RNA sequence: GGCAAACAUCAUUUGGCCUUAAAUGGGAUUCUGUGAGAGGGGAUCCCUCCAUUGACAGCUGGACUGUUCUUUGGGGCCUUAUGUGGUGUUUG
RNA sequence: GGCAAACAUCAUUUGGCCUUAAAUGGGAUUCUGUGAGAGGGGAUCCCUCCAUUGACAGCUGGACUGUUCUUUGGGGCCUUAUGUGGUGUUUG
């Protein structure tokens, strides 16, 4: 029941706006404070604006007053971060998180629930899907071994990019890597499955990638020569 | 404001043994630090609040404790899926402030890696480009090398790596070196092969293959 | 949360009608079965219908069978019962119940909350309101001991009466006995407070009567000559 | 059509005292049975449903159990405050049918009444009638006696009583006696007086007083 | 030197309104498995605060105050935040 | 003798629909103090049912089978009530 739904995240050039907004739900937010907290890649946490719903009052970093407004409108149970003149260094995940009300207080405790997040990156390039092909097995081990297939996802912006197997029916032994940034200012990650060597001439295993900021799903089957 | 000063940035210790991280205050708190557990890629859960009480569903092998103006988060039989990042806050006056994080890596016996080798699609080739995987699956510890060899000769700096975050279940880790050529570059040689060296291979190890069949 | 508010009883002649209800809060009727038991003063427990709001489905004692029919209206989240030709045999505390529905089951459980009843008399007596009395000291012990005053409240019908004293803000010490049915076919009952013998020249005592059936309510300062 | 026997009618324990009652099916209900609590002028609240487990809210030392066709239910330490009747049902079939009850007095130790008597009101006796009232407070056990001597001699067929429920906090009885006349044979005497014997009192208790004083 | 104030520091820390004669806080034993914010609730006992009845003291009334005693009582609706104490420094 | 049905008795007991290769049930140790129906949840091991990938077997291919080995998997939407077995009696 109570969950929090990060949207509006993505790629923005250096200047715009954007609007994340977090829908709650299994709880009212006239009964909590909302707080938005970033995470800069690689950095720690850093709290970013606060509004309790109940008076309206808001409190802002001092790295976002004036650029940024916090607010919320309790009918749709929901919570906004409008980001104006955005830099380059606002580029992170921007988590939305719940601090439960509570009448014996005398000011607010601690972040009690976090969204899963959503990612903002504020840069001059442009979105553009990527590629994907199969890595299939080479048919080398005999009965001592099992064998491993996989998708590569190569040339690509913005981050983030989702990878899945038979839609979620496969996932014992399945590792997604981080992506690294090529030469090209292009990202690249692969994905892989294990599975046993006499599996494949009978399963069929589909990846499932998907690049929401360009609108790209791809499915590819994975098998040998 | 308030400054959260965390210790250590990084530790590793074997499961069952007892953790203690610790986060000192620039000023008087006096209960209102909280602690978080973040796993990589998920969003934080809170573990203690009121430096000592801990949150529902939190396991008790987790506690707090604060003496005066220094707090610590201790974990007294460590569990594979406590492999996180650990963050201190105070909620004394705000704005609120966080520690930097400390990250808990899983100490545990050596596991040899299982290794393949996955020429590049007739799909890519293709396209322009050539690219040659090399997967190196489920072993401890992450210190690993991975040397590229076109005709045995080595290879520096036309390949790049990306490793996994430990398993949370059987703390090993995942490696993926990809060779990334020209497909030009790539119709000029017969034999590719990774040569990989690690704690738990007596003789090192390398997987090849015949370009195409 | 969980309550149940009977309404409609009192006072009615043979042969008469008479339509309980019953008020339910915090659970959902169409999760449920709702259940009348009436007790006989003295006697035991008599189940007297159900209902299954969620398929309308309904069951009676063969002892109402006909004179009586159980109903519910979902919307209103109450539950009913008509009652038809009824008799002096009829006279009882009327029950409303639950039973919490749930879909592990294959038939209905216990009756998991009751109502605190309504009080159905059929008789062919007409209401009479109380008449009010003091009981006063005789003044016998000095300020060693305790004294008991009360009030007496005479010749009414139907039952039921209930007294406080002091507005209720006097508990401590008092007695309501159960009302004795009179030669003349009327009930009388008594409530008695104990206080100290040295208060009574300084403090007031006032019993407060409430007859619902008449709509009469009586404050009666009792001291002595 | 089953019919749930339960036994005894009646029992009286002290407090902290194990206290079993009975309830035997015609035929078979196998868990299908369930013990209700009902304290005077309150509604039935549910205790044991399934034979043997707790309605949430109940204390724990009551329990049931389920012997073939034969339940019972036990109060294992026996609190003042449970003072009630107690029923047994089948759920088992329909229709759903009752135990004919069993009430539970608490033994305590013994306690003599203190006695009141007070005489009619002038309000009263401007209607024409004179009720004479005496109160037993605070007894334990049960039975007393009250007599009414109008001028010493001892009356007959005009006075009734009645007694509360046993008090849920130190269980005790109060008792009341009326006394009815006419206003006319009421002012035919002088002393009214009832005299009261019971276990604690060594000797009968009379108070009385004179019509004018 | 007595103060205020701002700041530092450590420590501690729910805060109101209405009605009322008054509208405290803590301890113990025990019941309650979330049955409405379990940071709960119930029962019973002890202390403490407020009010209150007797008694007693203050010449005696009305008050009013007090007490190693005594009686009876202590309601309702709220709260969405940075108060308070010690120390130090600096200013007026 | 056998099979039904009704009744008696004791015992036991959620029942459907859609999609699907398939859409069971239980046990132990341990974490979870209700997070929204705790009559829960998760983890680890186990047993058990259904299906399933390989192995051995039924001449080999369909197929299909197994007290043995093996891979992997066991979804969704409902439910508001009297089912089932043992025994006895009566009737057809």
């Amino acid at each position: 029941e109570v969950q929090l739904v990060e949207s509006g995240g993505g790629l923005v050039q250096p200047g715009g706006s954007l609007r994340l907004s977090c829908a709650a739900s299994g709880f009212s937010l006239s009964s909590s404070s909302m707080h938005w907290v970033r995470q800069a890649p690689g950095k720690g946490l850093e709290w970013v604006a606060s509004i309790s719903p109940y008076s309206g009052s808001t409190s802002y970093a001092d790295s976002v007053k004036g650029r940024f407004t916090i607010s919320a409108d309790t009918s749709k149970n929901t919570a906004y971060l409008q980001m104006n003149s955005l830099r380059a260094e606002d580029t992170a995940v921007y988590y939305c998180a719940r601090t439960k009300y509570h009448y014996k207080n005398y000011y607010w405790w601690a972040l009690d629930y976090w969204g899963q997040g959503t990612l903002v990156t504020v840069s001059s390039a442009s979105t553009k899907g990527p590629s994907v092909f199969p890595l299939a097995p080479s048919s080398k081990s005999t009965s001592g071994g099992t064998a491993a297939l996989g998708c590569l996802v190569k040339d690509y912006f913005p981050e983030p990019v989702t990878v899945s197997w038979n839609s979620g029916a496969l996932t014992s032994g399945v590792h997604t890597f981080p992506a690294v940034l090529q030469s090209s200012g292009l990202y690249s990650l692969s994905s892989v499955v294990t599975v046993p060597s006499s599996s494949l001439g009978t399963q069929t295993y589909i990846c499932n990638v998907n690049h929401k900021p360009s609108n790209t799903k791809v499915d590819k089957k994975v098998e040998p020569k | 404001d308030i400054q959260m000063t965390q210790s250590p940035s990084s530790l590793s210790a074997s499961v069952g043994d007892r953790v203690t991280i610790t986060c000192r205050a620039s000023q008087s708190v006096y209960y209102s630090v909280a602690w978080y557990q973040q796993k990589p890629g998920k969003a934080p859960k809170l573990l203690i609040y009121s430096a000592s009480y801990l949150y529902s569903g939190v396991p008790s092998r987790f506690s707090g404790s604060r003496s005066g103006t220094d707090f610590t988060l201790t974990i007294s039989s460590l569990q594979p899926e406590d492999f996180a990042t650990y963050y201190c806050q105070q909620y004394r006056r705000r704005p609120i402030t966080f520690g930097q994080g400390t990250k808990v890596e899983i100490k545990r016996t050596v596991a040899a890696p299982s290794v393949f080798i996955f020429p590049p699609s007739d799909e890519q080739l293709k396209s322009g480009t050539a690219s040659v995987v090399c997967l190196l699956n489920n072993f401890y510890p992450r210190e690993a090398k991975v040397q590229w060899k076109v005709d045995n000769a080595l290879q520096s700096g036309n390949s790049q790596e990306s490793v996994t975050e430990q398993d949370s279940k059987d703390s090993t880790y995942s490696l993926s070196s990809t060779l990334t050529l020209s497909k030009a570059d790539y119709e000029k040689h017969k034999v590719y092969a990774c040569e990989v060296t690690h704690q738990g291979l007596s003789s090192p190890v390398t997987k090849s293959f015949n370009r195409g069949e």
